[PDB]
């Protein structure tokens, strides 16, 4: 499965 | 595959 | 893998 | 039979 | 997600 | 046969 | 990506 | 065999 | 991160 | 007879 | 945000 | 003869 | 953006 | 004999 | 930053 979201900007 | 961008 | 910053 | 899914990315 | 707001000026 | 991705 | 300006 | 990586 | 200054 | 399955992948 | 006013003249 | 794929 | 004139 | 991997 | 003098 897509690996989770990255952090924040 | 990677994940989306934050 | 973890996606790219934001 | 196939094998497992494989790890997340 | 984007980073929050910037400081004031 | 291998799996299917992750 | 870079949050709003300030 | 896993899968490939996602 | 954080946007720019005001 | 033929053999048994195979390990899985 | 913007700054805040400038001091008096 | 051998058996099946797994 | 620096602020207002005083 | 047992058949390939899968 | 603070605006310019008045």
């Amino acid at each position: 499965p897509p690996g989770p979201p990255g952090p924040p900007g | 595959p990677p994940g989306p961008p934050g």
